[PDB]
């Protein structure tokens, strides 16, 4: 079909430097070799925040902080405050 | 499978499987909390004997 193949090997031809052959691309002037690949590589980076999230930076987790080795003062402290209020029970 | 031409999933991967032990639990207090129940212990064994004396009597 006349109506069918010359279509489709035009179809073919005019992403054929796009896509399939190296030849950058004819249909538009602008080059798309190193813009997708090379620039938009980077699009979602550029949206993200770049070398900050696509990384993952893992913080390591800080040590769980406690009373500090403190066995007398403290319970001494809690003792007499509970003195203070079972006066007041 | 889904993403084709990832380029990036196998270094994120490798980097997750690099940092699988992210940190082990901290087991630290040994004797402070054992300082508190001493003196929880002194504190109910104390009073306990209060009572059982003031109930007697």
């Amino acid at each position: 079909q006349d109506l069918y193949l010359r279509e489709l090997k035009d179809t073919k031809l005019a992403p054929s430097t796009l896509q399939d052959a190296e030849g950058n691309v004819k249909p538009w002037n602008p080059p798309q070799k190193p813009n997708l690949p090379e620039l938009e590589l980077q699009g979602p980076e550029a949206l993200k925040a770049y070398t900050e999230q696509n990384v993952e930076t893992a913080h390591v987790a800080k040590e769980s902080e406690e009373g500090e080795s403190e066995p007398i003062e403290e319970d001494w402290l809690v003792l007499d405050d509970a003195e203070e209020t079972k006066e007041s029970h | 499978s889904v993403l084709k031409n990832t380029s990036v999933i196998d270094k994120i991967e490798s980097y997750v499987k690099q940092y699988k032990p992210v940190k082990i639990d901290a087991s630290k207090q040994l004797q402070v909390i054992e300082s508190f129940e001493k003196h929880a212990m002194t504190n109910a064994k104390e009073t306990e004997s209060l009572v059982s004396k003031e109930l007697k009597d």
